[PDB]
């Protein structure tokens, strides 16, 4: 989800 | 000598054991302990509610970053930094970091590695005041926290 991209685009995690 | 650090901790790894557990901690609070009694009530509303709406997120977050042992931990603990420092602050991305710790506190727990839930803690916190400090102290600390949500 766009709310938390910034903590999963760090992890790799892409669909967030 | 730090008592941002010492209040943000007792806060952050409470709520932590709490959510791994599912019992809360009655042990005494220390010496600030009406702000923290309360932020840590206010966590209980607000993080729970990050938790679920983002279930399926945090999931796919802890399986890609594997946290078994400590050195995982440690490994999480430079994914947090970077991002804690990116320029941007906001009282929702301090819940939604502590959240995601009571996540992987769960995973913890499931895991039979309790032993890592102190140190998840101590880094969360380490990264929270290390880079949003100067921001904490504007906000007046665990009071702003309370009182932007309630």
């Amino acid at each position: 989800p766009p709310e938390i991209a910034w903590l999963a685009d760090a992890v790799g995690l892409k669909d967030a | 000598s730090d008592e941002l650090y010492r209040q943000s901790l007792e806060i952050i790894s409470r709520y932590l054991r709490e959510q791994a557990t599912g019992a809360k901690d009655t042990k005494p609070m220390g010496r600030s302990g009406a702000t923290s009694r309360k932020a840590l009530e206010t966590l209980r509303r607000v993080g729970d509610g990050v938790q679920r709406n983002h279930e399926t997120a945090f999931q796919g977050m802890l399986r890609k970053l594997d946290i078994k042992n400590e050195d995982d931990v440690k490994s999480l603990s430079r994914v947090m930094i970077h991002v804690f420092s990116d320029g941007v602050t906001n009282w929702g991305r301090i819940v939604t970091l502590i959240s995601f710790g009571a996540f992987v506190a769960k995973h913890l727990k499931t895991i039979n590695q309790e032993s890592c839930i102190e140190p998840l803690a101590e880094s969360i916190t380490d990264v929270l005041v290390r880079t949003k400090r100067d921001w904490l102290v504007k906000q007046r600390g665990w009071d702003g926290f309370v009182e932007f949500f309630h």
